[PDB]
């Protein structure tokens, strides 16, 4: 099919994946804050 | 209904003014037409349909939009 | 409504794209960049 | 279920649908197809190779790759007429823009910390503007944030609604007196121009996102 | 060399060969990709003059 | 209602095959009649390195 | 002024031009080379198709 | 020309007019004002400085 | 290039040719141009005044009578001119206004000569500048 | 409902002078057009459908002016 | 109440005009590119993009302002 | 109180315009980049940075009366 | 009564748009340093903290516009 290769996206795209993270519990925040309008 | 027709007659006032550019932008064609033979004097009349399509095509919009002045009338 | 069902399906997809583009469909056509440069250079 | 998360399905059919039918069993030549996704990574490689300009300028080249497709693909469905809104949901769109400029504040951090606030002062100036050049940095450091992705959707967001209601125009321009069959061919030659118009704000502006944060990459990982 | 020859002669794919032909042929070409995703040296030095980039800019 | 931007999209799409599918037609072939001729000069170059 | 209109050639502006810095030379330092540089002693004659003449006269 | 001080040799100088100045193509990458008959002043100049030239 | 190139040149005595400088100050058509290390390949014709070269040194003033700066694509400034000049020892003022009186009675006369006197008279008050 | 309408016709009217940017744009557009054969004659041919390019989708944000004075007119 | 409607049918009339500062702005862009070009034909490809993506930055200006007319109509 | 929302939509309607000569003016430091580089092409990646900056700071100009309109919607 | 916080809302919609100078003004300040530093690569250095001097004080001032509104709004 397609050959995988080890590309680093752990050791260098930790980041974004935390901002991600931090994202889902901000938006748990909105919709347990202003998800009754 | 005493207001609604001459909201019509005000909004075909304010329909009105969209000349101000299409004359503005015309006059900048026929600016540059000038500037343009004053330093190209022996391409005069083939820069000129050129120039006068575009006059034609880009001063017909303040022409709709008057025409649309015209329709708010009636 | 679905603030949670758009943005928790976009999260999975993002990261999914991520790791899969990254893993897969940059480096398949490196090889043809490597493929063609070495067989050029001999 | 929701047709939203079966449109980003689709999506992925069609990713999938981009490189295993194109390469014709590992072929050095080419195709037709291949072609297209070639000179795709080549406008983004030589693209990011001047825009971050880095030593380490390729290590997010894949993420600016990857951001960059999603938008890409994402119009090109919308596209159809009988479809409904893939990326005008501007609490997504939005929220990733958010996702993106929290990655990069938190990379400029971890890169650079207190230096990273060296980002405030752009030149040297005399005094009596030095904090004020800061603040407006300040007031101009969330709208780096805020506006490109609300600048996207709302692209998308207003072209296909206008879709939807000038095809009202043609429920309410074919549906009055049958000369209106006469001359009626400018509405139709209106929202050609107006699908000429949609190519461009899906296809040219995923690519003013992909740029935008391209500079974005640079700030933050760059202090000047 | 005359060998060399005659294998150059009837076994020319120049149309129709695999790059997986390729890195079976040579794994330095697999070594030189994984390294050059690893390092991130994502330009390919050389490889525009001869083979354009042929992008839309 | 929406069928008549399906109308349009369809015009748009016959002015694509009229228009654009040509372009890129000959875009691809020539691309493609470029890459094969200097692969197959490269290496019959060296071939005549070979025999040099 | 309005020298190419009426008077002199680009060339020859700033030739009147040369001939007015080294007409306005200090006379210590206006050297022989300076006056045989504006030693105009060229002469033109206008011939004809017929190789006719006109004047040698002084440039 | 004077190839040498033992030899010599009768040579020709083509002198472009200014016609030509701004019809030329690599001519727009020099940055030139429209606005100061700076071709129709640089041909003279060329002028001028190809006859000092194939005096001296 | 770091500095430039430049190539200041006459008819009896090319100066520079090539010299390494930092900044160029010439009187041009469109008024005293200041021109650093690098510039657009730009062509313009030069209006007879004070050129100020400013190097890695001090700054040099002379006169010119006019001529052309061509800026080379290479980073190489060509002045191509007719006149050099000392710091004002040329200058003498008396050479000056008593010929300046005489060109303004020829700027009188036919036009031929009228142009030129006047061009005359131009030029001798630009060098009042240069009297200063 | 005496007044409606009446203010829909009058947005449509303040709605319509946006095109403005039409009748100046694509017109001074053509301005440099003719400045682009003037000091570059052989590029005219080159220019023009650019200039076309640079006429068609510089035209068609006026109309989205008109259209909302297409819209509050009728609808 | 039944000026509430009204007041959002006008303040979306008042908002619309904002794509003027696109329509015109795009133009010089335009106009700039036949002076990339006029002056400079070889390097037209260079700015082939590097125009229109300053097309796409001013036009969504434009595109920013209707449909915060859209919001106030809907 | 079924006047005062009604003033805020058109105090919104007001409040949308002020992108109009930022959304001219952004593409006018565009048609100076169009004339920075087909006058001095190698400058094209020095000042393609910093002009990208003063796009951005244009935006800075003619974006916040946009969420005005938005504040003032709600 | 119901106008004075109405009236309000509408003065902070016509008192927010000021920006829209700015957003034609530092424009420039950007732009004639396009082609200004087009025309002369290495005055760089030499302007960008005077234009950016040239900016700032010229940009504060359609800040005050909205500040008249912000005061206004509350």
């Amino acid at each position: 099919m397609l050959k995988r290769f080890p590309t680093p996206i752990l050791k260098v795209y930790w980041p974004f994946f935390v901002a991600g993270a931090a994202v889902y519990y901000g938006m748990s925040k909105a919709a347990d804050l202003s998800s009754n309008t | 209904m005493q207001l609604v027709l001459a909201a019509k007659y005000i909004g075909a006032g304010i329909s009105t003014i969209g000349l101000l550019g299409a004359g503005i932008g015309i006059a900048i064609v026929f600016a540059a037409l000038i500037n343009g033979v004053s330093r190209n004097p022996s391409i005069k009349d083939t820069v000129f349909p050129m120039a006068i399509l575009g006059f034609a095509l880009s001063e017909a919009t303040g022409l709709f939009c008057l025409m649309v002045s015209f329709l708010l009338l009636f | 409504f679905y603030f949670m069902n758009q943005l928790t399906y976009g999260f999975l997809l993002m990261i999914t794209l991520l790791i899969l583009f990254s893993q897969f469909f940059l480096p398949m056509i490196l090889r043809l960049y490597v493929s063609r440069l070495f067989i050029s250079k001999l | 279920l929701t047709t939203f998360s079966l449109y980003t399905i689709i999506v992925l059919l069609v990713i999938t649908s981009l490189y295993t039918l194109t390469n014709n069993n590992n072929k050095i030549i080419g195709s037709r197809w291949l072609i297209s996704q070639e000179a795709i990574y080549d406008t983004i490689m030589n693209m990011t190779k001047g825009q971050i300009g880095g030593k380490n300028w390729g290590l997010y080249f894949p993420m600016i790759f990857t951001l960059f497709m999603f938008i890409f693909i994402a119009n090109l469905i919308s596209m159809i007429p009988y479809s409904f809104a893939l990326s005008a949901h501007l609490v997504f769109i939005i929220s990733l823009s958010i996702v993106i400029w929290l990655g990069n504040t938190i990379l400029g951090l971890y890169k650079h910390g207190w230096v990273f606030f060296s980002l405030f002062v752009p030149a040297g100036t005399p005094l009596p503007l030095v904090p004020l050049l800061v603040i407006i940095e300040t007031l101009s450091y969330f709208a780096r944030a805020i506006s490109l992705g609300l600048r996207l959707g709302s692209n998308i967001l207003a072209g296909h609604l206008l879709m939807v209601i000038l095809a009202g125009l043609t429920f309410n321009f074919m549906l009055i007196n049958l000369f209106t069959l006469v001359f009626g061919f400018v509405p139709l030659a209106m929202i050609l121009a107006i699908m000429m118009l949609e190519f461009a704000i899906g296809i040219i502006q995923g690519y003013v996102w992909a740029i935008l944060t391209a500079s974005y990459l640079k700030d933050a990982v760059y202090l000047h | 060399l005359q060998s060399t020859l005659d294998n150059i002669q009837s076994a020319r794919p120049f149309d129709e060969l695999t790059v997986d032909d390729l890195t079976k042929i040579k794994p330095e070409i697999d070594a030189k990709v994984e390294e050059m995703v690893k390092k991130g040296k994502w330009d390919v030095p050389g490889y525009k003059d001869r083979f354009g980039n042929l992008n839309v800019m | 209602d929406e069928s008549i931007l399906l109308l349009t999209f369809l015009g748009f799409t016959g002015l694509v095959a009229k228009y654009l599918a040509p372009a890129y037609k000959d875009f691809a072939d020539a691309r493609m009649k470029k890459v094969s001729d200097v692969l197959n000069a490269s290496r019959n170059k060296h071939v005549e390195a070979v025999k040099d | 002024s309005a020298w190419r209109k009426a008077g002199i050639s680009y060339a020859a502006y700033l030739n009147v031009a040369a001939q007015a810095i080294r007409s306005s030379l200090k006379t210590e330092l206006q050297t022989a080379s300076v006056l045989n540089r504006s030693q105009t002693d060229a002469f033109y004659t206008q011939y004809k198709n017929g190789t006719a003449a006109s004047e040698p006269t002084p440039i | 020309d004077p190839v040498s001080s033992l030899s010599f040799e009768p040579s020709e100088k083509p002198i472009f007019n200014a016609k030509t100045i701004e019809q030329s193509p690599s001519f727009g990458k020099f940055e030139i004002d429209t606005d100061a008959n700076v071709p129709r002043d640089l041909f003279e100049y060329t002028l001028a400085n190809q006859m000092l030239t194939a005096m001296a | 290039s770091s500095g430039l190139k430049l190539q200041f040149a006459l008819p009896h005595e090319t100066l520079y040719s090539g010299s390494e400088v930092t900044q160029v100050n010439l009187p041009a058509k469109s008024g005293r141009i200041g021109v650093l290390a690098n510039h657009v390949p730009t062509v313009e014709q030069l209006l007879p005044g004070v050129v100020e070269v400013m190097e890695g040194s001090n700054s040099k003033k002379f006169f010119i009578s006019g001529g052309f700066a061509t800026v080379q694509p290479d980073s190489q400034l060509c002045v191509t001119a007719i006149e050099a000049f000392p710091l004002e020892s040329f200058s003498q003022e008396n050479i000056k206004n008593l010929l300046a009186e005489a060109k303004k009675n020829v700027s009188s006369s036919d036009a031929r000569e009228a142009a030129e006197a006047a061009i005359q008279v131009e030029v001798l008050e630009n060098l009042q500048s240069v009297l200063k």
